RNA sequence: CUCGGAGCAGAACCCAACCUCCGAGCAGUACAUGCUAAGACUUCACCAGUCAAAGCGAACUACUAUACUCAAUUGAUCCAAU
RNA sequence: ACCA
């Protein structure tokens, strides 16, 4: 076989060998077997497809127990009757890129839960209406006649 | 042509962003210092007049 | 069963087809219009005086003196340097898969420009500043073939589709001369020139081809295991072990960076007439072609 | 309310969204004279590059 | 225009057009607006923003710019990272 | 000899005259007179010109405000200066 | 100073 002064053997002397580029590094965070991936063609007006990743948050063991508790709270509305956490992405016409977004959401829920940010976020507009509506509901709260 | 009251002057951001803008001021007035929005730093900062662009 | 045979048997009972009873297909021979007779003569379609009847109206774009439309728009570099921009014929994973399914590209062997051109999968125009093929992702969901393919540019999702099926993809640079040769080897061999060396990328392209994330052909092989692992995590497939595959030797075949063809070295003369290959042995020549 | 739907009523919790009508656009012209370049984005369906036959 | 060159017998491109207009493969032509760099101090921000748009030509101008350029300028190109790449083909266009 | 207002041209729009009249080739306030974007108008073409929801940034509790008062108050391309 |  021909070899020039720019053989990868010469350019990277320490990286020689036929397997160097193809070894599987020994040193398993999100186990794909533990997830149920499903693909629908949402409205296909939509060219974009739809991926759905659902896993039972309680049974999940690859997620730290404390995180599983915290996630169950901050994402109550994504937990169905059976206890499955359901994530859906339909922002791409490729199932690869929709699943990648689904997995990145799972990967984000965990990171967010473990960090526990205490920074005071800027109040959203829709929240202001609720705060006032909430403030004037504990203003009509009475007491017991005979305490 | 001979008559002239206002002049066009360049106002450079004091924020060091290099952002500039043009405004008119009376020729006899003193050099302008203004508080103007600088998009690069995304906040209002001081601008100082540097050069007269032209006479209006 | 019908009209087809009904025409040949209908021909048996007709006069012989000769040079005396032929005619063009109706609608194929529009008639000529000549300025003769009442309808078409006299002023002959040219109107009356002015510049138009006399054949002297101004050039195209002139508007009668008003500063013309195409001149009063400001110059803007929409097309500045168009002639030095590199172009890449896109190859889709739909089109690649189709070529393999129809037998026009052979996945059992390495696939480079020569195999795509010879399978008539892409048409490369180096004179129109083509720099090779860009592997584009269209069709990634349904792509199943495992290939060892060499392109010039590749999308991450296209790479993921190749590597999810157990295949290999590398991005390699071809200078315009090397590209012309790799695309049509036979015409180059009919020039009787020694096979030239494949040049290096220009600086602006050296980072692309020394980067493992692009599977660049000048990239560090030791950094490929990680980059292949990242896309598998990103896109949610398990990276196969290709060392375990029987075609692993084939999947590893890569040209030397200075090499245009698999199995042929710079400085060789291909003698297609006698089916021989002439190799120089002079030291100065041999040093030139290996450098 | 989830507890009522799940336990007392023994059903799935129905979720609704406030959906607004799709935005109006005039019929696309072959030559959109003097419209900005993004006029084409108003009639596009996907953001990802297409390639046709290639 | 040069309909027949003295050297090649070929029609020539008017290079004034190449320096001012962009041809999309679909047959649309894109221009800048006249006066977008002139006397900005006296133009309102709404007017200044209108002057910064890239706009399409009408059919008459398109037909004219097609005639002043040769076939080379109508070929499909595959420039890498072309800012206008997505604008070369039409979508959902009826009649 | 360009641009605005009025009559001719009474009521959607348009409408000539070496027709009848009157004006403009600026001033003033700002310094978010920042960004961006649906949908529209249009001086009978084009060029140019015009209005604007939502959004982002700001500002903010009693006509103002994501598009100042004002009728015109104006000059394309190339090129030059930076 | 005063090219377009």
């Amino acid at each position: 076989e021909f070899k020039s002064i720019y053989s990868l053997d010469k350019l990277y002397p320490e990286s020689q060998g036929s397997d160097t580029a193809w070894r599987v590094p020994n040193g398993s965070d999100i186990p794909l077997d533990r997830l149920t991936i499903s693909y629908c063609r949402s409205s296909g007006n939509k060219v974009n497809s739809k991926a759905e990743v659902r896993f039972h948050l309680a049974t999940a063991e690859w997620i730290a127990e404390p995180v599983r508790q915290k996630i169950a709270i901050t994402h109550k509305n994504k937990i169905n009757r059976l206890g499955e956490l359901i994530l859906t992405s339909e922002s791409s016409r490729y199932q690869f890129r929709n699943l990648a977004d689904c997995l990145q959401k799972i990967r984000d829920m965990i990171t967010e839960a473990s960090q526990t940010p205490k920074e005071p976020t800027k109040e959203d507009v829709k929240l202001h209406r609720i705060r006032i509506e909430n403030m004037n509901r504990e203003r009509l709260r009475q007491k017991r006649i005979h305490s | 042509k001979s008559k002239s009251k206002n002049i066009l002057v360049r106002m450079v951001s004091e924020a060091g962003t290099g952002f500039c803008f043009n405004t008119k001021r009376n020729r006899l007035r003193e050099k302008l210092t203004l508080l103007h929005y600088d998009p690069v730093v995304k906040q209002r900062v001081l601008f100082v007049e540097k050069k007269k662009i032209r006479s209006l | 069963q019908g009209g087809g045979a009904r025409a040949l048997d209908l021909l048996r009972g007709l006069p012989r087809v000769s040079l005396a009873n032929l005619k063009p297909n109706p609608g194929s021979k529009k008639p000529e219009r000549r300025p003769r007779g009442r309808r078409r003569g006299r002023k002959c379609g040219r109107g009356h005086k002015g510049e138009r009847q006399r054949g002297t109206r101004p050039r195209l774009g002139f508007e009668g003196g008003q500063t013309p439309f195409y001149i009063r728009i400001p110059k803007y570099g929409f097309n500045e340097g168009h002639s030095f921009r590199r172009q890449y014929k896109p190859l889709s994973l739909n089109r690649l898969q189709y070529l393999i399914d129809l037998g026009r590209v052979d996945p059992s062997q390495p696939i480079d420009l020569t195999q795509l051109v010879n399978g008539r999968g892409v048409t490369i125009q180096p004179l129109k500043r083509d720099y090779g093929v860009q592997l584009v992702e269209e069709g990634a969901d349904t792509f199943t073939a495992k290939v060892n393919i060499e392109v010039q540019l590749a999308s991450e999702l296209a790479i993921a589709a190749i590597e999810k099926n157990g295949g290999v993809v590398t991005t390699a640079f071809y200078d315009p001369r090397s590209l012309d040769i790799v695309c049509k080897p036979v015409p180059f061999f009919l020039r009787g020139q020694p096979i030239p060396k494949r040049m290096l990328p220009p600086e602006e392209l050296v980072p692309y081809y020394t980067d493992a994330k692009n599977r660049g052909y000048l990239a560090d092989p030791a950094k490929f295991p990680e980059a292949r692992l990242e896309l598998a995590r990103k896109y949610g497939y398990i990276l196969p072990d290709i060392t375990k595959d029987e075609l692993f030797k084939m999947l590893c075949t890569r040209k030397d960076p200075r090499q245009i063809f698999f199995g042929l070295a710079p400085g060789w003369v291909v003698n297609m007439a006698d089916k021989k290959i002439l190799k120089p042995t002079d030291e100065n020549l041999l040093k030139y072609y290996t450098s | 309310v989830t507890y009522i739907f799940h336990q007392l009523l023994d059903m799935r919790e129905p979720v609704f969204e406030f959906v607004r009508p799709p935005p109006y656009h005039p019929k696309q012209k072959r030559f959109p004279h003097r419209q900005p370049l993004r006029y084409l984005d108003r009639y596009r369906d996907s953001h990802e590059p297409t390639y046709g036959i290639y | 225009l040069t309909y027949f060159s003295a050297r090649k017998g070929k029609r020539k491109t008017v290079k004034a057009v190449i320096d001012r207009f962009l041809r999309l493969h679909c047959g649309l032509w894109v221009r800048r607006k006249a006066g977008y760099k002139k006397k900005l101090w006296k133009k309102t921000p709404a007017r200044k923003k209108r002057l910064r748009e890239f706009v399409f030509c009408n059919k008459t101008q398109s037909k004219l710019l097609d005639k002043m350029t040769t076939s080379f300028w109508k070929r499909r190109n595959w420039y890498v990272d072309d800012p206008y790449q997505k604008y070369h083909d039409r979508t959902n266009l009826k009649v």
